[PDB]
DNA sequence: TATAATGGGAGCTGTCACGGATGCAGG
DNA sequence: CCTGCATCCGTGAGTCGAG
């Protein structure tokens, strides 16, 4: 339900050294399968931290 | 269409006049707040909100509903204007 | 009085002189600097009205109380501005013209 | 996917260069290139020659003329609003008669806009594109007399601006006459003022029996030239006092001076090809040993006279045939405007040559550029033929450069053309598209040129054919006028062929256009493609030969609305030409040379080639365009990846894999739901919108300044009068909207504050000043505000200050802020779809994907057409399109079916039963059966004669998914449809036209001056017009109050509406209207004009309607 | 529209010249559909009459 | 006299509605010079000043129609009676 | 003689005019004063005649005065009057109006043949008015002016305000009507429903009489005011009310397209 | 109801037997043939068009087709101005 | 016809 | 200055000058802005006592349109603190 | 305020059909 | 000079939207 990402003021924009833009990053993101385990939690941050 | 339309063209010799009268009748009952209507109190039209039924508030709803009762007169010519004006003056101030 | 009848006919030059609220003699707009309208110009207040609702062209009479008045230092007429939508100007020619409608 | 194509046509020759025309064009005017000792007569330097040398004394002559480089590069001059250009300096010399000191110098003439590399200019900012313009090529015609049946008239025409047309008449009383501006004159006349004697008329033009008699005049030869010369002054001008040297200019003028009169290169040789002479010059005369020589009249009239007569080897001509009309390209429209500025420029020279001191002066002193810039800046800015560019997708561009037009100047105005002039040509063949050409009043005026259509140095339109001898076809290929194609019989380019040996015993072929049979020793030459007869944007449209003519038309048409899709994708069936599109638009980034890639970068791309150097593509991202659609390159390769020459590197928008992505490939269903697809409109499932197909980026430009007023400054602040932290929130410091702030309606985007006017507070607002206790602000919030219906993300800001080095503003301008504003739309209820077969719609109904029609395994359609728009517009096209779709959503292909040589119906009947053994045979590997739903789909079927009774279900269903027919299941009810509903691959495009932009409302807004009405245009937040028509409908219908509020109380009756506002917020009845603003303007207009309109009472006494305010 | 007498005060005369007026313009913009035809083109041929009229 | 829709409708009696069709400077100079009343009679003269036009509930005929109820009736009918 | 936004100056042909004129009259005078010859003040006043031609009819006779540097014919106050863009017809017959709109045309299948959706976007302005009044009524605003000064911002709007507009529009007509209009059911009176979204639903029936199909045509939408012309609205010109056609007197309102298919 | 190539209680019957869409000429140029056609002169071609629009129209007859396609787009395109205006006119004459 | 001619055709006559 | 008969577009169809604005007429919410303000001023004076009422509308120029000057300024003062409505006046 | 200077310059060209007036050759 | 036909001149040439 929601992106953020370093340096990044909006969903038009583009990140240095990386191939995709925003928006074509995201529309990866929404073709992500994330299962809960607990039937209880309602909510998760996931987080990413790449380079190189 | 409007309700019972082809009775209120009945009446009329000509659809413009049922128009006219419609229409002064609806004037006549915003003047006055609808304290001159000829209708019963089961008889009001009315209007569904998020409360409940309340008084429908257009005039010419109510104007064709009354007119489809025959409790009123219209015409040529009934009375003159400034006395027609001061009798509903009397018996419906605002 | 209700309106029953639209009439038109010729205008004749005293009658054209009855509507004018004044000649207009140069053939001036603005001014550069203040771009206020010129004196005895196409657009003078003086002729035509008040720019502004119920003030003069100099300010001394800047309310309502006064209407009707004309300020004898800028000549012009305490009123509604929307009488420069209709208050008729004129030019008096030095010799006659024809008009072209009944001409051509 | 793998694609597979079919054809059994091969293209000789590639297309050329489809932007050329623009190109080619203006290089060959400018010869920046060409060293000043090798350039050419022709453009500028045609234009220099024709102006210089300057005469009286002294003498100003031309030397030389050169091109500088751009002061600024083309991205700077689009963000600055400046123009593209170069510095144009020339070389003169002053010379004087008598001293003989001959001064040389260089002086500057201003800057000359420069072309794009793809065709385009920058004129101020915004990318502009210069229309050829189609005309008359000049010449010397003859046509038939439609008053008199067995006359004719000759016609001398050069070209636009270049001097007068003449007619040349043969009159009832034998005499032969001349018009020259409006005026009939006698030749013989004219003839003898050019030398001629009744000996040389005699014993040229005795061979027609009595034409020459008329010519005969005995007392115009009984005088010699100077008297005749003299004679013809008075006639031509009366008054004018009859001096002879003034008659010698005159006449000189007239018929003979090249500075004037100019026949075009293509005057010249239409007159030579014709006539059958050789002209020295381009004039009709010439002034020669202190006389008058002629060069075109004699022939002219010797070919009148010889075509009067009915001797062999005489035509009339065709005006409309193509070796007649020729086009104006921007080379020579550009060089016309600045021949104009240079005579201008030249009269100004003549001008300060007569005043002034004539020992000192320079050419810097003499010579004055503004009428030259001036001249040039009125043509890139304000010229009919100079269009605001269209970029709303690479086609639109290309196809915009490719425009031809009949309108502007020199051409055609409306209602001076004819059916003729709009009409089809059999000489439009191979050089205008048939097709391709707006609805409405512009038809047959503005056109696009063909494809493998190119434009000579003439003017005329070119089209390639191929060498036929003796039954063979060679490899030759010959670009031919229309004039020259006449000549040959031409086969048709789908004639068999075994080999280059022509395969057909009876062939057909075109002879002057006129459709034939004949023996393949008859063919001189063939047609290279079908692909030549249409235009770029027709010969993207597969099984254009299923469709008829008026929706190919519309369909073609619209693929220049279509919008650029982030999720776009290529056609599922391309005619081939789709990848050309993309390359020649320029959007597209290729590979220089091979090499291997560096770098890859959302915002660039560093690649190593060969030579070992580093080359750095910078790539354009999120740029707004002209029709504010998002163009920007996306990376088509991985760092290390070795590429070829010309290999794809980033792709351009609209583009997918270097190919044309207008739109998405969707399933489709063809059939009525529910009275959602009802008339045109169309049904479309909300799995799009999951998935995010046609879904566009849009970014909007909003701009404000502040300037300096007599009441004091304007500035960009944050500091609003009367404003909460709320309202100022996304502000920063400076006032301007930070960058990736959301904005929606009645936001502000740049704050700014107005000194207000000398103002006057009422009583009222005194009291309000001093309750709140905050004492007056000098100012008043004029920010710019989000306009209604738009918003979105702010991208971007740009802001242009007053004492920013680089940075100079128009004068009194502070300060000039922009904000670009961007917005991703998705596919919307009333935003219109359409098929490249002429198929539109907007979309109706989203539906969920549980009432979609579905396919038995699950799979649900994306797009429900109905077929009622089918049998009427007669597209086929589409259908076929479909079927070939299926087979490609099974097989998982994609197909190229070229035009008129395409996939035919055997060959999509076996795709569609390889396609049905994916589609069933996994069913029956997978153990499933066949459903009862579809036993009861092939029964009705059986009974609708769709399957040969008696076979087993699965060869039913297979002969049903040969007719490209499947069994469908209702979303809603599980039950079947009740019949096989044709289902498959179509490739849809989301134009331009989007709900979003186009909904508007008004209650009260702004009104116009004079009038006192509300004004026009969403823009403006005006009304909508009520017209003569509308207020005809009212009256119809007799409602007479409604039409009243109509005239008065919505519109210009002030009291009335102010009255109307009032009592309407009160909750009270609307007032009785007064009299409308607009009829006391009539009134007073009508004063204006001396005529008194008195409004009377039925006693006749005046009626005051002004309420005694014009009454003193 | 009515199937029933006039109503009095109806007006008459811009119903009339809309009811004449409306197929000719209907017609006058609807699409051709060559081939299988010849001649005067049908709607085209007939209004330069009425008007002549 | 038979004569033609255009030349019919430049002869109307109404000044206002001929220069409102064609050739409007011939129409107005005719009319200036003969001193020309409009009447007011058709619509697009009613039409031009904002007035209601003479048609539909715009008609003489209609147009004066009241409306009243009993109780307002029988109390006029008793003023009257009054007096 | 107005200063624009940009701040520059824009002004009528007529000034120009009347500035030829009066230039010519004072020079004319001058010279009368001033004892010039015959020639002179004869072609003196041969100008200034053609000065008063150009003011009140330009080109009539002779070449038409135009600007410097122009071929624009200047606009006199004969061109004012008359022709297509002339007084008359452009602003007297017909008129821009306020309390209008227009906005795409989508089909609602699910209308009565009395109705069509109104965007509610759209009705917010177009009834505006009233919408104050009744948060007015309601405790959604202190006054008129805080009312309507709450909807300017669109995320100032909460959601009693729409059921307000509900109250506002009920009973109430619209006009929708569609260019070209060629007779008087170009124009039809329909009770509004209020709908989701930016697009007219327009019910199927009423097409034919508008020759309307969904191919991206528009249409535009009024408001009747007056109790009077919500009357003649909603009596005579509602499209349920008007069932055939006042040409052939046949049914203009029939089954087509679709509905015949399946029937 | 739907359509496909192979139709050529058919649909283009059935579509215009009802009355839905379509007429006879049009099913004929959709199946049969396309007939004649007209030289923009108004005279007309020798080899009439034995093609249909399911079999497919060669480049030769497309472009003979064009002809006539454009002669009567040109024709709606300019002649309604002429109707506009006799409606304008009887308007003009019969609005008292 | 035109007003220049005319006033150039008036001073020709001096 | 530029002319309002500028033509816009390639046509005659429209002028320069009918997308310009009358920034002088005010626009009904304009005069409904003066007398909603002069009736929401006169019904919020309630706190007046008579003398007050008139010198303090004296004052204010209420009237004709021109110590208890200062309890006067005191209570409007008291009165601005009160209903906080009148804000939208104050743009 | 002083050599003498003495008749302009661009033109816009491919519609079509009408009513009314004006003019010229013919009965 | 009175009638009739040829010729010139002025007047028109769909709606709304967008620019
Ligand atoms: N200049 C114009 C162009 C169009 N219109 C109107 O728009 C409609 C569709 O025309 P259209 O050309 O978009 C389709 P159509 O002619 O009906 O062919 P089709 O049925 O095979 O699709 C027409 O019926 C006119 O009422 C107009 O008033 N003025
Ligand atoms: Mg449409
Ligand atoms: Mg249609
Ligand atoms: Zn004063």
């Amino acid at each position: 339900t929601s992106v953020y990402i370093e340096d990044v003021l909006h969903e038009f924009s583009t990140i240095p050294g990386v191939k995709e833009d925003v928006v074509e990053i995201i529309l990866n993101l929404k073709e992500l399968v994330v299962r809960f385990l607990n039937p209880s939690l309602q909510t998760v941050t996931l987080l990413l931290k790449a380079e190189g | 269409a409007e309700p019972g339309i082809d009775k209120l063209f009945g009446m009329v010799d000509s659809k413009y006049r049922l128009t006219v009268v419609v229409a002064k009748r609806a004037q006549q009952l915003l003047r006055h707040g609808f304290k001159n209507t000829v209708l019963e109190p089961e008889e009001r039209p009315k209007m569904q909100t998020l409360e409940g039924l309340f008084d429908d508030p257009n005039a010419v709803t109510w104007a064709m509903k009354e007119l489809l009762t025959g409790r009123l007169v219209f015409g040529e010519n009934l009375v003159p204007e400034d006395r027609l004006q001061k009798e509903m003056e009397r018996l419906y101030p605002v | 009085k209700e309106v029953r009848k639209v009439r038109i006919a010729l205008a004749s030059p005293e009658k054209i002189r009855s509507w004018s609220y004044g000649e207009v003699e140069k053939p001036e707009t603005i001014n550069y600097r203040t771009l206020k309208p010129e004196r005895d110009g196409l657009f003078d207040e003086r002729i035509f009205g008040p720019i502004k609702d119920y003030e003069c062209a100099c300010g001394k009479y800047k309310r309502q109380r006064f209407e009707g008045k004309v300020c004898e230092r800028c000549g012009v007429e305490v009123t509604k501005s929307i009488v420069r939508r209709y208050r008729m100007g004129h030019i008096e020619l030095a010799t006659p013209a024809a008009h072209i409608w009944f001409v051509k | 996917m793998e694609i597979k194509r079919f054809g059994r046509i091969r293209e000789v020759i590639p297309l050329p260069p489809l932007t050329e025309i623009q190109v080619e064009s203006y290089r060959r005017a400018l010869q920046a290139d060409v060293p000043p000792e090798k350039r050419e007569n022709v453009g500028i330097q045609a234009a220099f020659r024709e102006t210089f040398p300057i005469e009286e004394g002294l003498v100003l002559d031309f030397l030389e003329y050169r091109l500088g480089e751009p002061p600024f590069p083309q991205d700077e001059c689009r963000e600055k609003d400046l123009t593209y250009q170069a510095p144009l300096y020339a070389r003169l010399q002053l010379i004087h008669k008598d001293t003989g000191l001959i001064k040389e110098d260089e002086v500057f003439l201003g800057h000359i806009p420069l072309m794009t590399e793809d065709g385009s200019f920058i004129i101020n900012g915004a990318d502009r594109v210069i229309v050829s313009q189609i005309h008359r090529s000049p010449g010397v015609y003859f046509t038939p007399d439609p008053a008199r049946p067995g006359r004719y008239i000759a016609s001398i025409i050069p070209l636009p601006k270049r001097g007068p047309w003449i007619d040349l008449e043969v009159e009832p009383n034998g005499v032969v006459s001349m018009k020259v501006n409006k005026r009939k004159f006698p030749l013989v006349l004219l003839l003898r003022v050019l030398g001629y004697d009744q000996e040389t008329l005699a014993r040229e033009l005795g061979a027609y029996g009595e034409l020459v008699q008329g010519l005969m005049d005995e007392s115009v030869f009984a005088m010699r030239p100077e008297e005749a010369l003299i004679r013809l002054f008075t006639l031509l001008r009366p008054g004018d006092p009859p001096k002879r040297d003034k008659a010698v200019a005159y006449v000189y003028g007239l018929i003979a001076d090249p500075r004037r009169y100019d026949l075009g290169e293509a005057g010249r040789y239409k007159a030579e090809e014709k006539l059958g002479i050789r002209l020295s010059g381009r004039t009709l005369a010439r002034f020669e040993d202190g006389e008058f020589k002629d060069e075109v009249f004699l022939p002219t009239l010797r070919y009148l006279f010889a075509l009067t007569a009915g001797v062999p080897g005489h035509e009339v001509d065709d005006i409309d045939h193509l070796g007649n009309r020729r086009i104006r390209t921007v080379g020579e429209l550009m060089t016309d405007q600045f021949r104009v500025g240079l005579a201008r420029l030249a009269r100004g020279v003549r001008e300060r040559m007569l005043m002034g001191s004539e020992d000192s002066l320079t050419p810097a002193k003499l010579v004055n550029s503004r009428p030259l810039e001036a001249a040039i800046r009125e043509f890139f800015s304000r010229s009919q033929l100079s269009q605001f560019k269209d970029e709303t997708n690479p086609l639109s561009s290309l196809r915009h450069k490719r425009r031809i037009s009949a309108l502007g100047p020199g051409g055609l105005t409306r209602e001076r053309a004819g059916f003729d002039v709009r009409d089809v040509h059999r000489t439009h063949y191979g050089r205008i598209c048939p097709v391709e050409t707006p609805e409405g009043a512009n038809i047959g005026l503005i056109t696009s040129l063909a494809a493998y259509a190119r434009v000579d140095e003439l003017g005329f339109i070119r089209t390639p054919y191929r060498r036929v001898v003796g039954g063979v076809v060679t490899d030759e290929v010959v670009y031919m006028t229309a004039t020259e194609e006449d000549r040959y019989t031409i086969a048709q380019a789908n004639t068999p062929l075994e080999g280059n040996r022509i395969a057909a015993e009876r062939v057909v072929a075109r002879r002057k256009g006129e459709p034939v049979i004949v023996s393949p020793e008859e063919v001189e030459f063939m047609d290279v493609s079908p692909k030549q007869v249409f235009s770029v944007n027709t010969n993207l449209i597969p099984f254009l030969e299923h469709d008829d003519a008026n929706r190919a038309l519309m369909g073609s048409n619209m693929q220049t609305q279509a919008v650029p899709l982030i999720r776009a994708q290529a056609p599922v069936v391309m005619t081939g030409l789709e990848e050309r599109v993309v390359r020649d638009s320029l959007a597209a980034l290729y590979a220089e040379e091979d090499g291997e890639v560096a770098k890859v970068d959302g915002n660039r791309i560093v690649v190593r080639y060969e030579d070992g150097r580093l080359v750095e593509y910078p790539l354009r991202r999120f740029y707004r365009s002209n029709q504010g659609t998002a163009l920007d390159q996306r990376p088509r390769v991985v760092v290390g990846q070795r590429v070829r020459k010309g290999d794809l590197l980033a792709d351009g928008p609209a583009s997918e894999n270097g190919f044309l992505a207008l739109g998405q490939n969707v399933l489709v269903a063809i059939m009525p739901f529910d009275g959602y697809n009802f008339e045109d409109a169309i049904v479309i499932s909300e799995e799009l919108l999951k998935r995010d197909f046609y879904t566009s980026i849009h970014i909007e430009r909003y701009e404000i300044e502040a300037r300096d007023t007599k009441l004091g400054p304007e500035r960009i602040t944050r500091d609003i009068p009367h404003l909460s932290e709320a309202a100022l929130r996304d502000l920063d410091e400076e006032g301007v909207v930070r960058i990736g702030a959301e904005v929606k309606p009645g936001d502000i985007l740049v704050g700014r504050t107005s000194f207000k006017g000398e103002s006057e507070p009422t009583p009222e607002e005194r009291l309000l000043r001093s309750i709140f206790g905050e004492k007056a602000r000098d100012v008043k919030d004029t920010s710019l505000r989000v306009p209604p219906g738009e918003g979105g993300i702010v991208v971007r800001t740009v802001r242009l200050r007053r004492g920013d080095p680089g940075v100079e503003l128009k004068p009194g301008v502070r300060e000039v802020v922009r904000v670009y504003v961007a917005q991703k739309r998705k596919l919307q209820v009333g935003d219109k779809l359409a098929n490249r077969h002429g198929n539109k719609g907007v979309v109706a109904k989203i539906l969920p994907v549980e009432d979609m029609p579905h396919l038995p395994d699950g799979t649900p359609v994306d797009v429900i057409l109905n077929p009622l728009g089918v049998p009427s517009r007669m597209n086929l096209g589409q259908i076929l399109e479909t079927h070939l779709g299926l087979a490609g959503y099974f097989l998982g292909q994609r197909y190229i079916s070229p035009i008129f040589d395409g996939a035919k119906e055997p060959e999509i009947k076996e795709l569609l039963a390889q396609a049905f053994e994916v589609y069933f045979g996994k069913r029956k590997g997978e153990g499933f059966g066949v459903d009862k739903r579809e036993v009861e789909v092939l029964r009705r079927a059986e009974k609708l004669g769709l399957v040969t009774p008696g076979k087993t279900p699965e060869e039913q269903l297979k002969e049903l998914f040969l007719q490209g027919k499947v069994v469908l299941y209702d979303g809603r009810t599980g039950e079947p449809i009740e019949g096989p509903i044709v289902v498959g691959q179509m490739f849809i495009m989301k134009l331009y036209h989007m709900v979003e932009d186009k909904m508007h409302a008004r209650s009260t807004g702004p009104y116009s001056l004079i009038t006192q009405q509300p004004l026009g245009g969403k823009a403006q937040f005006g009304g909508q017009r009520f017209g003569e028509m509308e207020v005809w409908a009212l009256e119809a219908y007799g409602a007479a109050h409604t039409l009243q509020e109509m005239l008065t109380l919505k519109s210009d009756d002030i009291e009335g509406r102010n009255a109307a506002y009032e009592a309407i917020i009160k909750g009270e009845d609307v007032p009785e209207p007064s009299v409308p603003e607009s009829f006391r303007v009539l009134v007073k207009e009508l004063q204006a004009l001396a005529l008194d309109v008195q409004t009377l009472d039925e006693k006749d006494n005046p009626v005051d309607i002004f309420e005694g305010l014009a009454s003193k | 529209s009515m199937a029933r007498p006039v109503s009095i005060g109806e007006a008459v005369g811009i119903v009339a010249a809309q009811s004449i007026g409306e197929p000719g313009t209907q017609l006058t913009m609807r699409t051709f559909h060559t081939g299988g035809v010849a001649g005067a083109a049908d709607i085209t041929q007939g209004l330069p009459r009425v008007i002549e009229l | 006299l038979l004569m033609g829709v255009t030349k019919s409708a430049l002869s109307t009696k109404s000044w206002l509605s001929a220069a409102s069709f064609q050739n409007t400077t011939h129409v107005l100079t005719e009319a200036a010079i003969a001193g020309k009343k409009d009447e007011l009679i058709g619509l697009k003269e009613n039409v031009i000043l904002g007035r209601l036009i003479p048609a539909g509930t715009g008609s003489d005929f209609v147009r004066f129609t009241q409306v009243v109820d009993q109780k307002t009736l029988k109390a006029i009918e008793e003023a009257r009676k009054e007096a | 003689m107005v200063q624009v936004d940009g701040g520059r100056f824009a002004t009528s042909d007529l000034n120009d005019l009347y500035r030829r004129l009066i230039n010519r009259n004072n020079r004319l005078k001058k010279l009368l004063a001033q004892g010039a010859p015959e020639i002179i003040i004869r072609n003196e006043k041969r100008m200034l005649q053609e000065a008063v031609d150009a003011l009140l009819d330009n080109g009539r006779r002779g070449a038409p005065v135009t600007n410097p540097g122009s071929d624009r014919p200047l606009r006199s106050l004969t061109d004012i009057l008359s022709g297509k863009q002339g007084r008359f017809r452009q602003n007297l017959l017909g008129k821009r109006v306020d309390y209008s709109g227009r906005s795409v045309i989508v089909v609602g299948p699910q209308l009565k043949l009395h109705q069509c959706g109104l965007p509610k976007r759209m009705a917010l302005e177009l009834f505006k008015p009233f919408l104050l009044k009744k948060m007015e009524e309601k405790g959604i605003a202190p006054n008129v002016k805080a009312a309507r000064r709450m909807l300017e911002r669109q995320r100032d709007i909460k959601d009693e305000v729409w059921d307000a507009l509900e109250e506002v529009i009920h009973g109430k007509v619209v006009l929708l009507n569609r260019a070209p209009t060629l007779h008087r059911l170009g124009i039809q009176a329909f009770q509004p429903v209020l709908v989701e979204g930016q697009s007219i639903q327009l019910h199927p029936l009423v097409c034919e009489a508008f020759n309307a199909d969904f191919d991206g045509d528009q249409m535009a939408v009024h408001v009747p005011l007056s109790s009077f012309a919500q009357a003649e609205a909603r009596i005579q010109m509602l499209s349920a009310h008007n069932l055939l056609s006042p040409a052939s007197g046949e049914p203009l309102a029939k089954p087509s397209r679709d509905i015949i298919l399946g029937l | 109801i739907t359509i496909g190539i192979d139709d050529a209680f058919n649909p283009l019957y059935v579509m215009a037997q009802s009355g839905a869409r379509g007429n006879p000429q049009q099913i004929r140029q959709l199946c049969g043939l396309r007939g004649l056609m007209q030289k923009p002169s108004g005279e007309t071609f020798e080899v009439p068009v034995r093609s249909s629009f399911r079999e497919g129209l060669t480049v030769l007859e497309y472009f003979i087709s064009s002809h006539g396609a454009r002669k009567g787009g040109a024709d709606t395109a300019l002649r309604t101005a002429d109707s506009g205006y006799l409606t304008r006119k009887l308007v003009d004459v019969t609005h008292e | 016809s035109d007003p220049v001619r005319q006033y150039l055709h008036e001073i020709g006559q001096v | 200055p530029v002319s309002l008969e500028t033509p816009i577009g390639d046509e005659k169809d429209s002028f320069y000058g009918d997308f310009i604005p009358d920034e002088h007429l005010p626009s009904p919410v304009d005069a409904a802005t003066q007398s909603l303000l002069s009736e929401e001023l006169e019904k919020a004076l309630s706190k007046l006592s008579e003398r007050e009422a008139m010198v303090l509308k004296l004052r204010k120029g209420l009237i004709d349109g021109r110590q208890i000057e200062n309890k006067a300024l005191r209570k409007l003062k008291y009165h601005e603190s009160r209903t906080r409505k009148l804000r939208d006046f104050l743009d």
